[PDB]
């Protein structure tokens, strides 16, 4: 369902949705199993381009979190249009060695050609077997 | 109910720092970010810097880099803007503005501004007016209505507020806007429309006051004798 | 950065629309707002994203960002919407402002301005410096040009003029500054001060007095 993350631009992620996760309830990822995550956002502007950056803590700790594609592009019909809704659905295979942890916080910023696209911090992910 | 007020703006000398403070209220500060835009006098806006809610983005202007610096304590509600090795062209009124998000985007817009603070640096320094009388014409006017005044040369900074006879006069008064000369002093004349018939009987002095430098003056202006 | 062109101004006569462009290389890339500054007050938001009014901004203000040109349009201009207007967008993380166009309603009719032209006095003249002063008052439009004269003929240093300023009776004012040193006074016979105000030109005059 439909789950809870705080922004980090201007408001342009509409909804965000894990499967079988809700609100701000952990939202438990396994590692070794596929994740998935939907959102709804508006284009701020006209780009071709649209590129992920992630940053991720674990209990306090950065962590880098590897083989993200970075281009959403891949994930959306680009180009994208100014004042146009989107719905992006993106796959991440966690690694079986992924460590463990009841305390995460990620924060996701994607760029555009004209500036930020959108920006969230996820607080209640929870990584296990 | 959305508030912020800014202050710490003065007088500064080339090479003089300044701290400048905005003080938020009546929204989570912490969820918005809020920017720093200056206007010179008579100008246009001009953006300075910015920074996200959580202060992990400063954004500077090319021609405040290096000198500007801007903070956050969120805990206080208050955004910070340190000014070092000030330049005159830095001279302006600065306003804080909260964006209607957390980051900058293409989207973001100021929803709300101070009242301003404004900064002047200048080689100048304090200085009060010398004040001189300018005696009514001998020819008067057409009309039975006389003109009188006085000029406040030479004085920094602003303001300087003119009244004649102690307020009790503020019929003709009209004191006009100032001028910033090449010496970087500021000079203005107030002019009182007068009765000619008066002018033998009748006594104006003009009350010129300048806080910055704890004067006053008091010159009465009468007709100029060969 | 990049930049946005503003018309410098632009005259309207009450109940007609304005019409203020805001122009840059690429503007429907990006979205454009658009803030008033009032004299003596703080800008105010009154289009936020190309085509979109606040809540609380009158009905009559709308916006557009099509061709790479911006354009607020007030449409039944009144004399509350007499202000600057600054266009606005984001060079990424810079927020380019506009140059400004200052909208400005002909509620009133033409008016002429008053001249007032004093001599040096004799106290400056006694501290080997002398200014003479042309005060302007009452005239609108709020446009002047100011020349000055010696023996009738052109004067170029010492002219520090001001900038129209609203009087309350929302006519405007203005002065004009010539210094000189004592002697140069007296080595003419008359300096004149001549205010040209819509088409018409009104000049003062004043000499030496022993």
């Amino acid at each position: 369902d439909q789950v809870d993350v705080k922004d980090c631009a201007n408001h342009e992620i509409k909804k965000v949705l894990v499967p079988g996760c809700h609100g701000s309830e952990p939202c438990i990822i396994h590692r070794g199993k596929p994740f998935q995550l939907e959102a709804l956002f508006e284009a701020n502007q006209n780009s071709k381009t649209a590129k992920i950056e992630i940053k991720a803590s674990i209990d306090g700790l950065e962590v880098d979190v590897p083989g993200i594609d970075p281009n959403a592009c891949h994930y959306m019909k680009c180009p994208l249009v100014k004042g146009q809704q989107y719905d992006i659905k993106y796959t991440w295979n966690v690694p079986k060695i992924a460590p463990k942890s009841e305390n995460v916080v990620v924060t996701v910023k994607v760029m555009g050609d004209n500036g930020v696209l959108a920006c969230a911090i996820a607080t209640h992910a929870k990584i296990r077997d | 109910e959305v508030q912020l007020v800014e202050s710490g703006g003065g007088l500064v000398q080339p090479g003089g720092s300044l701290r400048l403070s905005c003080a938020a209220s009546g929204f989570t500060f912490s969820s918005y970010a809020i920017h720093w835009v200056r206007q010179a006098p008579g100008k246009g806006l001009e953006w300075v810097s910015g920074l996200s809610g959580g202060g992990g983005d400063t954004d500077y202007a090319d021609s405040v880099k290096g000198r500007l610096t801007i903070s956050r304590d969120n805990s206080k509600k208050t955004l910070f803007l340190e000014m070092n090795n000030l330049r005159p062209e830095d001279t302006a009124i600065y306003y804080c503005a909260k964006l209607t998000g957390y980051g900058s985007t293409p989207g973001s817009y100021m929803d709300v501004w101070g009242k301003g603070t404004t900064v002047s640096v200048s080689s100048a320094s304090t200085k009060g007016p010398s004040v001189f009388p300018l005696a009514p014409s001998s020819k008067s006017t057409s009309g039975g209505t006389a003109a009188l005044g006085c000029l406040v040369k030479d004085y920094f900074p602003e303001p300087v507020t003119v009244s004649w006879n102690s307020g009790a006069l503020t019929s003709g008064v009209h004191t006009f806007p100032a001028v910033l000369q090449s010496s970087g002093l500021y000079s203005l004349s107030s002019v009182v429309t007068v009765p000619s018939s008066s002018l033998g009987t009748q006594t104006y002095i003009c009350n010129v006051n300048h806080k910055p430098s704890n004067t006053k003056v008091d010159k009465k202006v009468e007709p100029k004798s060969c | 950065s990049f930049e946005l062109t503003q018309p410098p101004s632009v005259s309207v006569s009450p109940g007609q629309t304005a019409s203020i462009t805001c122009s840059g290389d690429k503007l429907g890339d990006i979205y454009a707002s658009w803030y008033q500054q009032k004299p003596g007050q703080s800008p105010v938001v009154v289009i936020f994203q190309d085509n979109k009014r606040p809540s609380g901004v009158p009905e009559r203000f709308s916006g557009s960002n099509s061709g790479n040109t911006a354009t607020l349009t007030i449409s039944g201009t009144q004399a509350l919407d007499e202000a600057d207007y600054y266009c606005q967008a984001w060079d990424t993380s810079t927020s380019v402002f506009g140059t400004g166009t200052k909208v400005t309603v002909l509620g009133q009719p033409k008016a002429n301005p008053t001249v007032t032209l004093f001599p040096p006095s004799s106290e400056e003249l006694q501290a080997n410096k002398a200014t003479l002063v042309c005060l302007i008052s009452d005239f609108y439009p709020g446009a002047v040009t100011v020349a000055w004269k010696a023996d009738g003929s052109p004067v170029k240093a010492g002219v520090e003029t001001t900038k129209p300023s609203k009087q309350s009776n929302n006519k405007y004012a203005a002065s004009s500054y010539l210094s000189l040193t004592p002697e140069q006074w007296k080595s003419h016979r008359s300096y004149s001060c001549q205010v040209t105000h819509e088409g018409s030109t009104v000049e003062k005059t004043v000499a030496p007095t022993e």
